[PDB]
Order: structure tokens, then C-alpha cells, then sequence
RNA sequence: CCCCGCCCCGGCAGCAGCAGCUCGCCGAAUCCCGGGGCCGAGGGAGCGAGACCCGUGCCGCCGCGCUCUCCCCCCUGGGGGG
RNA sequence: GGCCACGGCGUCCCCCGCGAGCGCACGGGGUCGGCGGCGAUGUCGGCUACCCACCCGACCCGUCUUGAAACACGGACCAAGG
RNA sequence: CGGGCCCAUACCCGGCCGUCGCUGGCAGUCGGCAGAGCGAGAAAGAGAGUGGCGCGGACGCUACGCCGCGACGAGUAGGAG
């Protein structure tokens, strides 16, 4: 039985792929992390048909669901138990995420004191 | 005061025949001119006790959604207005189309509260049961049943019919269904080749178009 | 114990000379050539039923091999007896020129 | 917050909070059809009988 | 005590209530009179027609005051005086209706815009869909639609205007405040014109769209509605 | 078949005609009904008592019907009406 | 015959400031006080990420230039420096 | 020459994102020591005085915060946040 959020309104994304650089797909040297093409005669920033899009402000999100996960809540790292009671009165909103630096008799810990007090953690079992 | 019906007939909808001086008239508004708990003592066993019907909750959550705008038009399903298609009378001879008895020609009866169609279908003919059916997936052929001299038991609803929770057919189930199925037997004998054609079964076949055919 | 779905094929997509819109697809149903006979498909619910590698739940029976998209007859297109139907999930390109089944009981008759 | 635009063109109600006379205009309107339409097929039938 | 200020709130309710009844009478009987007004306009003018038939001469009517101006063409390749003389008619936009009030240089205006509008005589019909299916208001600058009277009132009453009704009127029939009623109405954004253009680059005359229709601009607000 | 004058424009139907198409422009001289498709954005608008009250969650504008007047009619105390 | 934002008394001059209740809704943006199925070793869900297919679109970047996919120049690929 | 039909990022209706403007609104969460309001055509007081039982009331306001109305959205060289 898992934790429910206050609301689970049906969030609807404006895309789903991600925008990769131009031309990254014939170099290794080239990252698909996007940079503007500045070129002046680069048919991509000229915005030709058929060729890859760019990021306009227009694909920005709903406010009411940004961040949210696919489980309604919005995540928050913790390091150590005493960030626990920051969340105590972010209940239904708000879930708790441990740091991959934390050590396993720590995140043992943590996760006890989480479910004692009924906050969800989104990797409760993850080294044991 | 005993009420009255309404005075003012409708022309259309939102609309009334009279105007608001004659309805005045109608009234006889000139002759009619008027002008200007929480706790319970409960006795104990010293002295008494002053009892709260409400109590405060014990436990508030940690956050708690705000109201709601509230509108006017919207109603829960069991008022609302209920249609029915011309091409549907009691006696008129219909084609499921949906579920297990699909193809099968049946037998219109009545519509219930619910707006769900009341079939009934003879058992000796096509093993169609007292059962109900949606308006919209059936279609209205143009053969009627001189079915106004028969009589439908009031008891028979959609509380009946609903689903309870292996199913058994119950001697209740039975005997309205015996007593429904023999009373209107003999009116559909009484035209010719009329049970052979509630015995087969609609299909399409090479050729037929249904936009084409009068059903 | 026989037919009960009308015959259409899926023609195309709705598209220009040069431009593809995908969310809506061109039907031909047989026996139907005039925008004025079209009228008795409008509303009408169609499925394309295909098969796949391996098994699926189907209501009222054992998992089989078969698999549906479901859609819906809009409008009407041209004068020739072409209808617009959208799908819930846009019709897969292989199935231009295969058969789409058009149901009967979303009826007004 | 914004009010949602409705046409009175189609929505009587509305039509009457903006112009309450469209009411016993849209009467007069309804009873004098209904009125020529009895006098046009009383004519028609007197006619057709006189023939 | 309250008492008392009880009674005083409740009476000070009970005056803005008769207050507001009064008002609608007020603004039932108005539009009753425009209605008759209406039907007397409508109807002299065909008898001074048969009354001149008869005497065997005939009557030239008033030729209108009134005129609908939509815009045609788009916003690419314009001249710049073309350009001032549609951004002082308040068409920004394409399809951008706006009542226009006819004098010489009002026409000489329009003999500008010629190739980029098509106008034409509204109908009283005409007016009353356009103004309760896309009647909007300019308010503290603002695009408000109308959805009560009281927003007319508190923009227009100073002249007089109290509700739809009387701001038709003034539209229909151009009056003392036509100027500010116009200023007061957005320009209106039509839609496409349903059913088909005949040809947007030519004159009414060569059985195109521009020009001056005289009574089919009726028929186009009909199909751009 | 086409013309003139007299017969009340000779009279009778009707009438931009369901002889569904011989030729128009319309709607303050316009209303009613129905079908198909897409959409559901927002979330504490208050109502009533009130220093005698501490309820309630249908609230504003707008359009209405019934009772605090009394008779009568119909179909079965109930509904439909004058 | 048909219609209506007509509806008391009191005089003075003209012509001739608070009724009570209820209920319905074309009324400041959707609700149901409506339902049906299928789920343990083969099924359910996963708009993204892996492979493949199909339809439509789609010429290689940087650079000078009025004009670049250019039969204009620089560029085999990768890492670090710049 | 006539009806019908097809579609652009254009136009209309609707949702969402950002920018601009209203140099818009909110310190009023003033609660038993209490009395719920400032949206509505037309200036300015829920003005003060002088004589004729039961113990109850959601969220909010990192004011560099939150909220509401409309309009707008091409871009090399270049500028700014
Ligand atoms: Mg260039
Ligand atoms: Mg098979
Ligand atoms: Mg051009
Ligand atoms: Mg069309
Ligand atoms: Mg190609
Ligand atoms: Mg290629
Ligand atoms: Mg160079
Ligand atoms: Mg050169
Ligand atoms: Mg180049
Ligand atoms: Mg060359
Ligand atoms: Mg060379
Ligand atoms: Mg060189
Ligand atoms: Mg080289
Ligand atoms: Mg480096
Ligand atoms: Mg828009
Ligand atoms: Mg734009
Ligand atoms: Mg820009």
C-alpha cells in the first residue's frame, strides 16, 4: 500500500523526447547536449521543414505539474535523519530521496525514521 | 394552502404563454396584497453530565484541499430526462447488437427508470431471457406486436435486474419470465412466418449495404 | 452467427500534397459513393484488428494472439464517399490498403 | 476571474439579462406563427372541400 | 446595541434592490420603443415609394450613413499610406470588422483602402449579430466582453446609453454619440468566410471581393459569422 | 397562335406556391425541432439569524411557479387543470 | 376579440423607502447521490531508453559573400590544450 | 461559366508557456476583549453624541511573496536581462 499525494491531477508533458544537438549523430566528438546553432547557413537554426526543432519557451510546462513525478510528489534530498522533520509538515506533498553518498547503516536508519513518520521515500531498499 | 397546478402553460421550453401582468391577473394578486439542541443533559451516576452530540475531530491531516466553486446545471444520474427514439414503441421488434445474444431479433416491452430497454425475447424462440438492453445498440426494424393488452408485473425494475454480486436463475426469475413469455406467445403466433423470423439470426453478407436497406 | 461489421479500407492519412497530419485517417466503405450517402456512418465506431508475436487479455475469453485500435467515424471528405475517422492511437503505416471493420451499433435509426 | 462569453443569440437566458424585452418579443413572435399557420391550413381545408 | 444597524443594513439592501428594478423597467421600456421606432423606419420608407409609383415620378431614398469596412488582404507588402489610412480605420488585423460612419472623407478614405477592404450597407440585423455574438468592450484598454449591461453603463451612461439595446440603436442609427459608442467597441475579429471567397485580389465590379458592396456585405457578415 | 376596346384590372384559386425546381431580395417584416464532431480551463461566489443568534453549504445577477383568498372540473390522499 | 413591466385610499395646483416561506432553472467554465470486465507463472502498466518496419518530410557543417548543397576554401577519427 | 470539394504556422473558439501593460489587488489572519462588506452606471460616513446554555471559525503573506485581468510571441550583425 503505497503513500497517496493530496491530488493526482493527469499531467500532460508538451513532449517527451529530448532535443539533441544538431548533427550529433554523424560525430562522437559531438554530445547530444544541446547547443544553439549559430551558423549562416544552417538550415536547423533557419527552422526548414522536416529537420530537428529547438527549444522555444513554448514547450514550457504546466506550473500546477512541474517537477511532479510520476507518483505526484516532488522530490527532495535528504542526507541525514534531522532533514526528515522538514518534511514532517509536507506530508502529502512532498517526498524524501536519499544521497547515493550515504552509507547503508545510515540509509537503514533514515528509511525507518521515514516510515515512522509516514514520509514516502522514493529508493527505500536500495543497497541493504 | 392546497397547491394548484401552474397557471401559466408552456409555450416553449423557459417560456410561458401569459404574459406577467395577465399571470398577475391570474393569480388574483390585487385581493392577495399583504403587508408587514447542541447538547443533551444526560444524568450520571456526581450529579450530571452535559453530554456534546459533536465532538472535535481527533486527528486533522497534514494539509486539506480548498472548496470548490460551486455551479447550478449539474445533476447526479437518477433525474435526469430520460428519451426514446421514435422508431421505438412497446411491440416493436429490435436487433442486439453488443452482447452474447448479438444478431438475435427480440421483442420490445417498456423502458425502465433507468432509461435501459426492457426485452424479453421468448425463450422457446431465440433463448433470449427478461433482460435489459441499451437504446443505443439495437436497431428498430419497422414489424410492431399488438402488445397494449398485455400486462407487465409492476415489481419487475432495474433493482431487480441488477447484478447481484456461478450464477443459478432463481424460481422467481422463472415464473416471471413463464408468466411474461406465455402471455405474449399467442399474439406474435398470430402472424404468419413471425416466429421463424424471430427464431433466425441478422447477418450481412456479400452485397448487402446497410445504408441501402430499409430496415 | 454471421457478419455484423460493414467493410472499409484505410485509404491514407489527412494530408496536403507535401504535409502529413497523421491524427486522422481517410476510409473507403464499400457500396457508399456520394457525400449525401455518407450520412449513415457519422458517429459510427470502427477498429482495426491485427495479430501479434504474443498473447493479450481479451474481455470475455482466453488470452489469444489478436490485438485492436479503436476509432471513430468523424465526417465526411470529398464527394466521392470518403469519411475522416480518428483513432485513439494513430493507425500504424502498414495498414494502408487492409481492411477496417465499421461497426453498425453506435445507431440513431 | 473571467466570466466565460456566451452567445444570446443561442442562450435565452443570457439574451434576457441583456435585453429582458426579447422575451415578450420571442412570445408575440411564437403565437403569431402559430396563429397564421391554423388560419393558413383552416383556408386550405375550406378550399380543398369547396372544391 | 445593533439593533437598529441591523435595520439600517437591511433597508439600505432594500433600496439598492428597488433602485436596480427600476432600472430594468426603465431599460424594458427602452427597448420596447426602439422596437416600434424601428418598425416606423422600416415602414416609410416603402410607402414614400409607393406614393411616389403612384404619382408616377420616383423616390430617391437617403443614401446610408452608415457602412461595415472588413479587411481582406494581409499584412505583407503594403504601402505606407495604405498602411496609416487602415491603422486609422482599426484594421490592424485580417478579417477586422468596424462600423464606419459615411461622409466625404470618410468615402475619400475608403477610395484609398479600396483594394484592401470590402464594405459594404449593414442591415439592422446585421448590427445586432455582430454586436451580441462578438461584442466586445475597450475598458481601462482592455478587450472585455459585454456579458451584462453594466459594463456599458459605467462606460457609456454619461451619454446616455444605458444597455445593448440603445448602443445598437446608436450604431444603427448614427447619432450625437456614434464617435464615442465606435470608440467604445473593439474592432470586431471575424472569422474566415465560410462557403468561399470569389477572388480576394480584384474589385466587386470584375467579380472579385473587393470594393463596395452595396447590400452583400449582409451577406458576407452572414458567412464570416 | 398573336392582337385591340367593352364586360368591376370580367370573375374565381392561390400567390416569389409542395404542379418539393419557371424566374428575386430579405427577416425588430423569425421562430421551432434534430443529428455529427471537439472540449471540461477555474476551485472558500456564501446564505440565514445576530448582540434575543452561533444554523447552514442551493450562492449572486437574470427568467419563473406555488402557499399564507376562495370556489369549480378531470383522471386516479396523489397528479393534471379552469 | 385580444393584450399589458396596468392594480389603494387622502387632499392640495394643471388641462381633460425593511412581508414571510418554499421550489424550478437555456442563469458569474462538469458532474453522476451511474455502470461493466479482468487479473499468480503468465499477464497488467511503463508518453521516455535498445532494435526493426512503414508513411510523410528531409542536400554537409563552419566561413567570406548580393547570392552556398555547391564543379569556392578548411574538415579521416578520438582524447587533452586552445 | 455554375454547384461541391481539398488544405498553410493565415483567421475564429478552446488549453498550456513566457513577455508586456493595468507603474492592478492583498499588512483585513482587525474572532467571545467577536460580529464577517467594500464590484458597483452616475462625488463624499455599517459616523458619533444634544433637544423636540454549549467556548467554536480551512489555506494564506520566502511582500525579492502570492493572486487577478487583457494584449502580444519571426529574426542575422548587434545590444540587454
Ligand atoms: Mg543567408
Ligand atoms: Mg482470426
Ligand atoms: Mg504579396
Ligand atoms: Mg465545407
Ligand atoms: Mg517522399
Ligand atoms: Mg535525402
Ligand atoms: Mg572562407
Ligand atoms: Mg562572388
Ligand atoms: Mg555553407
Ligand atoms: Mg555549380
Ligand atoms: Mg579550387
Ligand atoms: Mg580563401
Ligand atoms: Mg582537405
Ligand atoms: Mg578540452
Ligand atoms: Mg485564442
Ligand atoms: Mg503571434
Ligand atoms: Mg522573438
Amino acid at each position: 500500500a503505497a503513500l497517496r499525494p493530496l491530488v493526482k491531477p493527469k499531467i500532460v508533458k508538451k513532449r517527451t523526447k529530448k532535443f539533441i544537438r544538431h548533427q550529433s549523430d554523424r560525430y562522437v566528438k559531438i554530445k547530444r547536449n544541446w547547443r544553439k546553432p549559430r551558423g549562416i547557413d544552417n538550415r536547423v537554426r533557419r527552422r526548414f521543414k522536416g529537420q530537428i526543432l529547438m527549444p522555444n519557451i513554448g514547450y514550457g510546462s504546466n506550473k500546477k505539474t512541474k517537477h511532479m513525478l510520476p507518483s505526484g510528489f516532488r522530490k527532495f534530498l535528504v542526507h541525514n535523519v534531522k532533514e526528515l522533520e522538514v518534511l514532517l509538515m509536507c506530508n502529502k506533498s512532498y517526498c524524501a530521496e536519499i544521497a547515493h553518498n550515504v552509507s547503508s547503516k545510515n540509509r537503514k536508519a533514515i528509511v525507518e525514521r521515514a516510515a515512522q513518520l509516514a514520509i514516502r521515500v522514493t529508493n527505500p531498499n536500495a543497497r541493504l | 394552502g392546497k397547491p394548484h397546478c401552474s397557471r401559466n402553460p408552456v409555450l416553449v421550453r423557459g417560456i410561458g404563454r401569459y404574459s406577467r401582468s395577465a399571470m398577475y391577473s391570474r393569480k388574483a394578486l390585487y385581493k392577495r396584497k399583504y403587508a408587514a439542541l447542541a447538547t443533551v443533559t444526560k444524568p450520571v451516576g456526581g450529579g450530571t453530565r452535559v453530554v456534546k452530540l459533536r465532538k472535535m475531530p481527533r486527528y486533522y491531516p497534514t494539509e486539506d484541499v480548498p472548496r470548490k466553486l460551486l455551479s447550478h446545471g449539474k445533476k447526479p444520474f437518477s433525474q435526469h430526462v430520460r428519451k426514446l427514439r421514435a422508431s421505438i414503441t412497446p411491440g416493436t421488434i429490435l436487433i442486439i447488437l453488443t452482447g452474447r445474444h448479438r444478431g438475435k431479433r427480440v421483442v420490445f416491452l417498456k423502458q425502465l427508470s433507468s432509461g435501459l430497454l426492457l426485452v424479453t425475447g421468448p425463450l422457446s424462440l431465440n433463448r433470449v431471457p427478461l433482460r435489459r438492453t441499451h437504446q443505443k445498440f439495437v436497431i428498430a426494424t419497422s414489424t410492431k406486436i399488438d402488445i397494449s393488452g398485455v400486462k407487465i408485473p409492476k415489481h419487475l425494475t432495474d433493482a431487480y435486474f441488477k447484478k447481484k454480486k456461478k450464477y443459478e436463475i432463481t424460481e422467481q426469475r422463472k415464473v416471471d419470465q413463464k408468466a411474461v413469455d406465455s402471455q405474449i406467445l399467442p399474439k406474435i403466433k398470430a402472424v404468419p412466418q413471425l416466429q421463424g423470423y424471430l427464431r433466425s439470426v441478422f447477418a450481412l453478407t456479400n452485397g448487402v449495404y446497410p445504408h441501402k436497406l430499409v430496415f | 452467427s454471421g457478419r455484423l461489421w460493414c467493410k472499409a479500407i484505410f485509404a491514407g492519412y489527412k494530408r496536403g500534397l507535401r504535409n502529413q497530419r497523421e491524427h486522422t485517417a481517410l476510409l473507403k466503405i464499400e457500396g457508399v459513393y456520394a457525400r449525401d450517402e455518407t450520412e449513415f456512418y457519422l458517429g459510427k465506431r470502427c477498429a482495426y484488428v491485427y495479430k501479434a508475436k504474443n498473447n493479450t487479455v481479451t474481455p470475455g475469453g482466453k488470452p489469444n494472439k489478436t490485438r485492436v485500435i479503436w476509432g471513430k467515424v468523424t465526417r465526411a471528405h470529398g464527394n466521392s464517399g470518403m469519411v475522416r475517422a480518428k483513432f485513439r492511437s494513430n493507425l500504424p503505416a502498414k495498414a494502408i490498403g487492409h481492411r477496417i471493420r465499421v461497426m453498425l451499433y453506435p445507431s440513431r435509426i | 476571474r473571467r466570466v466565460l462569453k456566451k452567445n444570446p443569440l443561442k442562450n435565452l437566458r443570457i439574451m434576457l439579462k441583456l435585453n429582458p424585452y426579447a422575451k415578450t418579443m420571442r412570445r408575440n413572435t411564437i403565437l403569431r406563427q402559430a396563429r397564421n399557420h391554423k388560419l393558413r391550413v383552416e383556408r386550405a381545408a375550406a378550399a380543398l372541400a369547396a372544391k | 446595541n445593533f439593533a437598529e444597524l441591523k435595520i439600517k443594513r437591511l433597508r439600505k439592501k432594500f433600496a439598492q434592490k428597488m433602485l436596480r428594478k427600476a432600472r430594468r423597467k426603465l431599460i424594458y421600456e427602452k427597448a420596447k420603443h426602439y422596437h416600434k421606432e424601428y418598425r416606423q423606419m422600416y415602414r416609410t420608407e416603402i410607402r414614400m415609394a409607393r406614393m411616389a409609383r403612384k404619382a408616377g415620378n420616383f423616390y430617391v431614398p437617403a443614401e446610408p450613413k452608415l457602412a461595415f469596412v472588413i479587411r481582406i488582404r494581409g499584412i505583407n507588402g503594403v504601402s505606407p499610406k495604405v498602411r496609416k489610412v487602415l491603422q486609422l480605420l482599426r484594421l490592424r488585423q485580417i478579417f477586422n470588422g468596424t462600423f464606419v460612419k459615411l461622409n466625404k472623407a470618410s468615402i475619400n478614405m475608403l477610395r484609398i483602402v479600396e483594394p484592401y477592404i470590402a464594405w459594404g450597407y449593414p442591415n439592422l440585423k446585421s448590427v445586432n449579430e455582430l454586436i451580441y455574438k462578438r461584442g466586445y468592450g475597450k475598458i481601462n484598454k482592455k478587450r472585455i466582453a459585454l456579458t451584462d449591461n453594466t459594463l456599458i453603463a459605467r462606460s457609456l451612461g454619461k451619454y446616455n446609453i444605458i444597455c445593448m439595446e440603445d448602443l445598437i440603436h446608436e450604431i444603427y442609427t448614427v447619432g450625437k454619440h456614434f464617435k464615442e459608442a465606435n470608440n467604445f467597441l473593439w474592432p470586431f475579429k471575424l472569422s474566415s468566410p465560410r462557403g468561399g471567397m470569389k477572388k480576394k485580389t480584384t474589385h466587386f465590379v470584375e467579380g472579385g471581393d473587393a470594393g463596395n458592396r452595396e447590400d452583400q456585405i449582409n451577406r458576407l457578415i452572414r458567412r464570416m459569422n
